[PDB]
């Protein structure tokens, strides 16, 4: 019939009892890092299932014999951090010979290469059965412990190159089991009163600035302002990206000798101004997003042609192409401090990217509809993906797991934003409601109803006390976080509002179309 | 044994190489093609008179969506 | 007890504060005048004296507004004419 | 074509101090934070550094004009006037962009003579 | 207002019951190996009188389908010439001349003795040292399916495979490049 | 071309290849044939 909430709750409790969950949300990173150490090695198994389960009577000495021939010849710069590695390998392989206990194979291995302190070697010579190892009270602890080596990444990269060659699976068994490696890359009451009064701000700190687009064809997708207020980028419907100057510098383009938009038929010879207008024609269909790198050094903009094409500001032409989702891309955004980036597509998933590879790294799946909004946490660790299935998820940039699921919206979600302090989350969409969610409790605490139309974008103030919600009904309302909590309602004299952004000094940038 | 993957490449282009990871994908492509054809053929088999047979004649009528024609008897 | 004064062979003075919980050396102030400082002496908390290889003795006063942009000012500069290698007040 | 215009939300009922929250604070900062009394600069300057409360545009110009063009021949005031001004430049929530001509000219007066 | 909008039907609800590989063997399915798969999948549908002609038709259909895939992939990396329309036969060298040369125009208008004619095709256009392309990686096949889209008309087969193709994309990063440089500076 | 509260079900969707085993777990038409026989005729 009709499913009530109380029987849902007991079903969850029943499942917890089935899986023995009868038995913590903290902010300290010391214990989380301490925990991350615990479960990063708690039963590690990578080649354990694919172990070399072959007879191989004659593999150890021929393999280890190859180690000395390659690692001790024509190498001095990368040898000092790996020469000590050959010492415990003989001892560990000797124990592996004790485990399977051959008759003459173990004796031949020790006798032929006795040259590669002395007390450990002589103890292995006098012991040839596993029972003596258990009764020595010193070699038993040797097997139940690992030899840690603190080597550089280049030395490990040198090691990772050798281990992939032929006849190295047996040696890799010791590495995945026995050796753990490390990689290092007068009352004064008046002053009391003002401290309690001046802190609480009608701040009247709007300082609104408007950028206007004049009479053109009725097509415009997005417009982003550089964080340093040096450039202005916009995306058109007919695969047109135009860059404007906000400081009247009259920048000049540099020669590149390689162009992408030009055919350059075979009848050409390779032979080696103005500003305030420069068309960037690199895409095929409409451009749906445009983001910067927070340093005015590049330009990322996804398009409708299932591709992400990085734009360069040194050669001012298309440089890097990302053939990824193979599906139309909706939203694109950049991580703070220019580390990574991610985007959503029509396959109900969002994929994490990188600046060194042309293919996605992480896969985030579980949505029921196309992902239209995605953002990065200010610490670049968490992601929130919104869709039209009235759900808001929270993902992790490291493991790729959804820790929280937020529901309650009546329709699609068209705007997401992370608070600067990284402890609040905002969400809005077609329900004409502004919602605030707590990242710890996971429950809604405000019901904000100020707009009668769709909400486009959300942007938090640097002080994490004010927020501006751009809408399509020609109204830019700035509300107070720290419908009776509004600072100032802006009357719309234009067609619509595109983007609102706070950088510093409570500066308001509202972009619209005349 | 005979005609694993390399001789089919020689059947079209004498000088062409395939990567190690590409060979398995092509077999899975053939594996999915086999299942799709037999499932559709069995669906048509159950359509003749609720079930009759796996018939080579109705397979010819099935290949119209694949835009292919077998040089067989028909 | 509050900060650490570093006498550079090329620079005049470097003021470094070491925290107890953060445990990091923080550099916030410097001096515009390059001096070949041989030794230094402390008169009180705010005044730091310094010598020179040639006999230039100066006392630097730091403004009360320092991050405990902070170019140190000079209130007294004098050249003895002979090499001074020690400063002490008692 | 793109053009830049700034709207207000002359004298948009913000220049005049009629909010009933500035006159008392103006009196305290002009006659008790400047001049004779010591051991009060650090606490007051830090509180002023945190809060921005920009938008009045009256008082900061008055101290600079009345403290440089009239107290140019006196000591024990201008040194602290520079100290409070320097802390204002170190406040990341003050919009001093379009107000460079009304402040630098008086700065050149300080270095003059 | 929001109740009038429909919801997409989940195709996952409608599934078939299950009451009771040729992938890791590196083999094309032979006549004997396919026989076991047909009989086990026909019992669920209730079929009898297993014939032999249907198995052969399926095998040849697979052979033609795989040939189409390889023909599509090679055609995006090598040149060819058309005879009387859509027929591709060459799949070979640079016998195609450059159309911006008047000597090629008169040669095009024209169309011991056998060797000189081969020279007119193999030596009238190209570069001094024609460098061959790398072997087909996971990128070339991925782009080949995007452009043509005609080899596999069924969505149930084309879709499930194309995301597996995406997951198999790989290329060396900066870190591995020094190892190649170090090895190259060691043998010299 | 009708209007009603109920969602019009075509019942002829794209029928993606998937069978229901265990009522929660789904298979892409293969690679789970011999194992299911092994763990169903033995365990139960």
């Amino acid at each position: 019939k009709r499913v009530r909430t109380e029987q849902i709750q007991m079903a969850v409790s029943c499942y917890l009892k089935r899986r023995q969950y009868v038995d913590r949300l903290s902010q300290t990173a010391e214990e989380m890092a301490a925990n991350l150490t615990v479960q990063s090695e708690s039963g590690c198994a990578n080649i354990v299932s694919a172990a070399p389960c072959q007879a191989e009577p004659q593999q150890y000495e021929v393999q280890f014999g190859r180690l000395r021939n390659f690692l001790t010849d024509s190498d001095s710069q990368h040898s000092h951090e790996v020469m000590p590695l050959l010492y415990p390998l003989f001892v560990y392989l000797h124990l592996n010979l004790v485990q399977n206990s051959p008759k003459s194979t173990v004796e031949s291995f020790y006798s032929r290469f006795h040259g590669m302190q002395k007390d450990v070697i002589e103890q292995l010579q006098t012991t040839q059965t596993i029972q003596d190892i258990l009764s020595n009270f010193k070699l038993r602890a040797f097997l139940d412990n690992k030899y840690v080596v603190r080597l550089q990444e280049d030395s490990y990269n040198y090691l990772i190159r050798y281990l992939q060659s032929d006849n190295n699976t047996a040696l890799c068994k010791v590495l995945t089991l026995h050796i753990h490696l490390d990689v290092q890359p007068n009352e004064a009451a008046l002053e009391v009163l003002q401290e309690s009064i001046k802190r609480v701000k009608p701040p009247s700190l709007t300082t609104i600035c408007f950028y206007a687009f004049y009479n053109t064809e009725q097509l415009l997708n997005t417009a982003e302002i550089s964080p340093d207020s040096k450039l202005l980028a916009a995306g058109f419907d007919n695969s047109c990206i135009k860059l404007w100057s906000l400081r009247s510098k009259k920048l000049k383009s540099e020669p590149h000798q390689v162009d992408v938009s030009r055919i350059h038929l075979a009848c050409d010879i390779l032979e080696e101004a103005g500003t305030e207008m420069k068309i960037l024609r690199g895409h095929c269909g409409p451009v749906y997003s445009t983001r910067f790198l927070a340093d005015s050094s590049g330009l990322l903009s996804c398009s409708e042609d299932m591709s992400i094409r990085y734009w360069d500001l040194g050669s001012f032409t298309n440089t890097v192409l990302y053939q990824g989702h193979a599906y139309p891309v909706w939203d694109l955004d950049i991580s703070p401090y220019s580390l990574y980036f991610a985007s959503g597509s029509h396959d109900r998933t969002a994929r994490l990217w990188s600046f060194d590879r042309t293919y996605p790294l992480r896969i985030y799946a579980g949505h029921l509809a196309d992902v239209d909004c995605v953002k990065f946490h200010p610490n670049s660790n968490y992601l929130a993906t919104g869709s039209t299935d009235k759900t808001v998820r929270l993902w992790s940039a490291q493991q790729g797991n959804s820790v929280r699921l937020f529901t309650g919206h009546r329709g699609p979600v068209l705007s997401l934003a992370f608070s600067p302090n990284g402890k609040y989350l905002a969400s809005a969409g077609e329900d004409q409601r502004l919602k605030l969610w707590d990242l710890a409790s996971g429950t809604l605490y405000k019901e904000l109803r100020g707009h009668t139309d769709n909400i486009t974008s959300l942007t938090f103030s640097p002080d994490s006390g004010l927020i501006a919600s751009a809408s399509m009904d020609n109204s830019v309302r700035v509300w107070d976080i720290r419908s009776s909590e509004l600072v100032g309602v802006y009357t719309g004299q234009m067609s619509n509002v595109l983007s609102v952004q706070f950088m510093a000094c409570n500066l308001l940038l509202v972009t619209g179309i005349t | 044994t005979k005609k694993k993957l390399q001789d089919l490449v020689r059947e079209v282009d004498p000088n062409e190489q395939l990567d190690e990871d590409v060979e398995e994908m092509l077999l899975q492509i053939a594996d999915d093609f086999i299942e799709s054809v037999v499932t559709a053929a069995c669906q048509l088999a159950r359509h003749r008179k609720s079930s009759t047979l796996e018939v080579k004649d109705v397979q010819l009528h099935l290949e119209r969506q694949w835009n292919m024609w077998i040089p067989g008897f028909g | 007890g509050h900060r650490v004064i570093v006498s550079d062979v090329q620079e005049s003075f470097i003021w470094v504060r070491y925290k107890r919980n953060e445990n990091q050396l923080i550099i916030f102030a410097d001096d515009t005048y390059p001096r070949w400082v041989t030794t230094a002496s402390l008169l009180d908390y705010d005044t730091v004296a310094g010598a020179d290889k040639f006999g230039n003795i100066c006392v630097v006063r730091l403004p009360p507004n320092t991050n405990d942009s902070q170019k140190a000012e000079v209130i007294m500069n004098y050249h003895v004419g002979e090499t001074v290698l020690s400063l002490q007040k008692t | 074509a793109v053009r830049v215009h700034v709207s207000y939300l002359s004298v948009p009922s913000a220049v005049s101090s009629l909010t009933d929250d500035l006159l008392k604070y103006y009196h305290q900062v002009t006659r008790a934070v400047l001049g004779d009394d010591p051991q009060l600069m650090k606490v007051a300057l830090q509180d002023l550094q945190t809060n921005s409360k920009i938008g009045a545009l009256l008082p900061y110009f008055v101290y600079v004009v009345s403290g440089v063009k009239s107290v140019s021949h006196d000591l024990e005031q201008l040194h602290r006037l520079l100290q409070v001004a320097r802390s204002l430049f170190r406040n990341p929530h003050l919009c001093l962009g379009p107000y460079v001509r009304c402040l630098v000219g008086s700065v050149l007066y300080c270095v003059l003579e | 207002k929001f109740d009038h909008r429909f919801q997409p039907q989940n195709p996952l609800s409608g599934a078939q019951q299950f009451v009771a590989l040729c992938s890791h063997t590196m083999m094309l399915p032979t006549r004997g190996q396919l026989e076991g798969r047909m009989i086990v999948t026909a019992y669920e549908h209730g079929l009898d009188n297993v014939t032999e002609e249907a198995v052969s038709a399926v095998v040849y259909a697979v052979e033609n389908h795989l040939k189409d895939i390889l023909t599509s992939v090679v055609s995006r990396r090598k040149a060819y010439r058309l005879r009387d329309g859509h027929f591709k036969y060459a799949f070979g060298s640079n016998v195609t001349p450059q159309p911006y040369l008047k000597n090629s125009v008169v040669a095009y208008n024209n169309l011991d003795d056998a060797e000189q004619q081969a020279a007119l095709l193999l030596a009238c256009s190209g570069d001094t040292l024609p460098a061959s392309l790398p072997p087909v990686n996971m990128y070339d096949l991925f782009e080949a399916l995007q452009v043509h889209r005609e080899v596999i008309p069924t969505h149930t087969v084309y879709a499930l495979n194309i995301e597996r193709i995406i997951t198999k994309l790989w290329h060396p990063n900066h870190e591995e490049l020094q190892q190649d440089k170090v090895h190259r500076q060691r043998l010299a | 071309c009708h209007y009603s509260g109920h969602h019009p079900q075509p019942a002829s969707f794209c029928t993606f290849g998937s069978r229901q085993i265990g009522r929660g777990y789904y298979v892409f038409d293969s690679r789970w044939n011999r194992l299911r026989c092994a763990l169903n005729l033995m365990v139960e």
